[PDB]
RNA sequence: ACCCACUCGGCACCUUACGAGAAAUCAAAGUCUUUGGGUUCUGGGGGGAGUAUGGUCGCAAGGCUGAAACUUAAAGGAAUUG
RNA sequence: GGUGAAAUUCUUGGAUUUAUUGAAGACUAACUACUGCGAAAGCAUUUGCCAAGGACGUUUUCAUUAAUCAAGAACGAAAGUU
RNA sequence: UUGUAUUGGAAUGAGUACAAUGUAAAUACCUUAACGAGGAACAAUUGGAGGGCAAGUCUGGUGAGCAGCCGCGGAUUCCAGCUCCAAUAGCGUAUAUUAAAGUUGUUGCAGUUAAAAAGCUCGUAGUUGAACUUUGGGCCCGGUUGG
RNA sequence: GGAUAGUGGCCUACCAUGGUUUCAACGGGUAACGGGGAAUAAGGGUUCGAUUCCGGAGAGGGAGCCUGAGAAACGGCUACCA
């Protein structure tokens, strides 16, 4: 909580996506690094 | 039916019949351009309500802390360089905290060097900074052994923020192009750190010197969550009076400060405030709250617990029993049961190895409006506030008095307690690993954890985690080489989710220190059951058509009729019950879901209830 | 009045398909990817909805005109058969 | 009398039923159909009056006066309003 | 003359650098003495392997994950390791727009039963409106292209 | 008639009652500066053009004016509003 985040959509749209009711963001980027580079171990977060 | 409905396009009114049981407004262009202007006067307004506390020599000052990642730099050369470009030599000591004003961009700085012999002293001086001055050599790189340590363990408290330096870069001159090339390569390094920064200034250059002092005079800083919920100072001066009453002079920085409140000091622990002032006076009223806390061969041990953990890890929570030993006596508290998820185990159960504290313990329940709702409380009752200069009273204790340094030479500072912190109760922590840390970790071992300010030993218990519709949990002997696990104890509790970092003392190793781990604290929660499982097993030997006989798992005809009742699963996945006793050697014979063999084993489950351990603080 | 032949106009019927069609079927539902005889009206996946709001007609009951936010992967037509 | 069965109701001062007469308001059976008329809604006992209409017949007359149609206008089952 | 593994001489720029050239003065390109490759560590990534749509009956785990769509799982679709495919100094995602689209239709849609012919007739603006008037036949010149 | 460099309801006096519109006037909206042009190649089209060239407008918002062949100028002046 009180993290900054940046959103995208989530490929339909304006609709949700698949299984999922009434969801259509996606997150791509945690206090200015990106969450595939978390993932994968290339990069750090620093806390807040 | 059988029958060709009707169809039309809106519904008929006989099908409404069935069924049965201000003005719109245009945005003119004036009208739209009028909101947005106005809207925006707002947001004009908002900028400025937050930047006049550091607005001139009135306002606030901001707190620089500089940290050298090695000890071939020396803090002075960064510290010198930056005050050139302030062109005013007036501003340039047997001290390593300095007040600066300076003309050229109207701003108030106060500088603190922590003294880089005392690995826990830098975390305590960092903690408090808006700015983080980061000093890199480029001459010779940063070790892993210290250096890195520093960056790590401060991200993981949480940093206001962060600038990148570079003070001798020249030593390594042949052209400057090779001044890029190094260059280049501490960006990258300092980015995998800090993506959000990609320059590292270079401070022999007159620009870039210039361009560090603006953003630290013109910028603000981000917020540290744990910490603004929290009142805190810095003391400017600080007395003694008779046992004592210690007065400290400052500003305020957090939320605020009422006299009613406790205040905790990090090396020494919890005390009361008698009175504040206003540089009028407050007093502590006595309705108030009080300090209650309730209402070599070592290498042999270490050799024990990675055998025993390599043992765990292939076969866990498998027991032998032996000839000669009474399952009763040994086992009789454990209560067997078929699934942890379904059993309905009492939380505050009466057993004796229950701690004496229970009505003693606070118990809360919703922490999440239990949380929020303390602190919305809290700020409006705040009596002095960011930016006020302040004298404040406190309860010392005399013989303390040979701990206190000249504030001068050693930072000392000051945070303010919430209500119920000071009370007991059953804490949750996350928990993973640190970096590297193989080392293995017995369930019980005593270790110090940090999380926000204060620190205590601790001694745990592992769980992994999920959500039970009943909290109960498997109990685990040692912590999983790889996932994210729940660690449980008894602690003073926090309401601001602080982050905690997990170490070991070891004062064989150059910062005294050895990093095991870091984490979260989750809640207080004492409905979160730990039961400790056992698995008994014995081998079946011979084989009927509806019948097999096993052996060794009891050795007493007595003992099989008291167990009798528990259900028993193959780990091939049948399940099975004990019929009776077979002879006088606590044989049995059991039926089963279907086909054995002598390659399958025979397993039973049972579980004990187990109660986390108080703790102490540490210093 | 009736019978036989012819003819103009009309309500229908039976057989057939050079034709057409998703098929039931159709002398028009034909003269269409080989796409142009003249001209009026209406529709653009399923719900929200013939709802809300504005206007206008009526003594009243009510008539005419008539949205959007949001939601969803189908709803629907003809025919035979297990 | 009425129903699957029964009760309310009428009647020994006579019900229901039979005979001779009278009054009122509505409707137009059978003939009546793969038949007729009208712009549509719709239209069926006889006779009289009023005005209108299609098709046919025509070696009469005028000579492009025409087709479709926003606005505007006449009519419009049953129920409903004064 | 074509594949699969121990072994040998040759070739070169990326990079660095004397010099000249370049330029207002410089940096870099073009030229060049010296130095500069054997796991030639001087080490190419980004997305996928049920179908649409190129490419796994492989193998270990499990009973939260994947998926634009259809679907998998109480395992050819998850997770990990091999192997394979595609574009390649580039490759993926979000939003808007164009094409495929004859779902805006002048070219070129549709209205019995699938969304859509107004209860019916009159009628102004608008769009549209039958046939007919110098046609045919002679006599010179005549350019271009090919016989 | 006045005023302007000069034509003209541009302004003043007197007089007449005109002017535009279903071939859409008047009013409302534009996340609207116009054009040369840009993307998308069967053909017809659809979407975009703040931005290297041409033309217009403005110098925080309105109004006024000096000098000069040329300005209602803002790296000129004067007043009000913020």
């Amino acid at each position: 909580e009180n993290d900054e985040v940046l959103l995208a959509g989530f490929g339909r749209k304006g609709k949700a996506k698949g299984d999922i009711p009434g969801v259509r963001f996606k997150v791509v980027k945690v206090s200015g690094v990106s969450l595939l580079a978390l993932w994968k171990e290339k990069k750090e977060k620093p806390r807040s | 039916n059988g029958h060709k409905s009707y169809k039309s396009k809106h519904a008929s009114k006989g099908a409404l019949k069935r069924l049965y049981k201000k003005p719109d407004k245009q945005v003119s262009k004036l009208q739209r351009k009028n909101k947005a202007k106005q809207l925006r006067a707002q947001r004009i307004l908002d900028s400025i309500e937050n930047r006049k506390l550091f607005e001139g020599k009135n306002g606030a000052a901001k707190i620089i802390t500089i940290v050298p990642l090695v000890n071939d730099l020396d803090p002075l050369d960064i510290l010198y360089k930056l005050l050139k470009c302030a062109d005013d030599e007036g501003i340039m000591d047997s001290k390593r905290i300095f007040n600066v004003h300076i003309k050229k961009f109207k701003s108030n700085l106060k500088i603190i060097i922590p003294d880089m012999t005392n690995f826990l002293n830098i975390l305590d001086c960092a903690k408090v900074a808006d700015f983080v001055v980061f000093g890199l050599s480029g001459v010779q790189e940063v070790d892993e052994e210290f250096g890195e340590q520093i960056i790590r363990a401060l991200e993981l408290q949480g940093i206001a923020s962060y600038i990148g330096v570079i003070s001798n870069l020249s030593a390594v001159h042949e052209k400057e192009k090779f001044q890029l090339d190094v260059k280049q390569s501490l960006e990258s390094y300092f980015k995998h750190f800090f993506p959000s920064e990609e320059r590292v200034y270079n401070l022999e250059k007159n620009s870039d010197a210039l361009n560090v002092l603006r953003t630290l005079c013109q910028r603000l800083p981000r917020s540290i969550n744990w910490r603004d919920n929290r009142g805190y100072v810095v003391a400017d001066f600080v007395d003694f009076v008779e046992s004592g009453d210690l007065v400290i002079e400052g500003t305020v920085r957090g939320i605020g400060f009422n006299a009613n409140r406790l205040v905790h000091i990090p090396d020494f622990g919890d005390f009361q405030l008698n009175k504040i002032e206003k540089i009028t006076v407050f007093e502590s009223n006595m309705n108030r709250d009080t300090l209650d806390e309730y209402a070599e061969e070592e290498e042999r041990q270490l050799r024990e617990f990675r055998d025993m953990e390599k043992e765990d890890r292939e076969f866990p929570d498998e027991i032998e029993l032996e000839p000669s030993e009474s399952a009763i006596e040994r086992l009789k508290r454990y209560r067997g049961l078929k699934n942890l998820y379904n059993c309905d185990w009492q939380v505050d159960e009466k057993d004796p190895s229950s701690p004496a504290e229970w009505k003693r313990l606070l118990r809360i329940g919703n922490y999440k409006n239990t949380k929020n709702r303390i602190i919305k409380e809290t700020k409006n009752e705040a009596q002095a506030i960011a930016g006020d200069r302040i004298r404040m009273f406190i309860r010392f204790p005399k013989f303390l008095l040979e701990k206190i340094q000249d504030p001068k030479q050693l930072l000392f500072a000051v945070y303010g307690l919430l209500l119920h912190e000071h009370k007991n109760a059953v804490v949750n922590f996350s928990l993973q690993r640190w970096e590297q840390y193989d080392k293995p970790v017995p369930s019980q071992e005593p270790i110090v954890v940090q999380y926000g300010v204060r620190r205590y030993t601790i001694q745990p218990l592992f769980s992994q985690g999920s959500n039970s519709p009943n909290n109960v949990h498997k109990y685990e002997r040692f912590l999983h080489p790889d996932t994210v696990s729940v660690a449980t104890c008894i602690a003073p509790v926090d309401f601001t989710q602080s982050p905690a970092i997990f170490f070991k003392p070891s004062p064989t190793d150059a910062k005294n220190i050895e990093l095991i781990g870091h984490g979260t604290f989750l809640n207080a929660d004492h409905s979160r059951i730990l039961a400790k499982r056992a698995i008994l097993t014995g081998h079946p030997f011979r084989f009927h058509k509806t019948v097999v006989t096993v052996r060794y798992m009891f050795f007493r005809p007595e003992d099989v009729e008291w167990f009798k009742s528990i259900p028993l699963f193959t780990k091939s996945g049948r399940s099975g019950f004990i019929k009776e006793s077979l002879g006088t050697h606590g044989y049995f014979k059991a039926t089963f879901d279907g086909k054995l063999s002598a390659q399958d084993v025979v397993a039973m489950s049972l579980y004990k209830r187990m109660w986390p351990m108080p703790s102490l603080p540490w210093n």
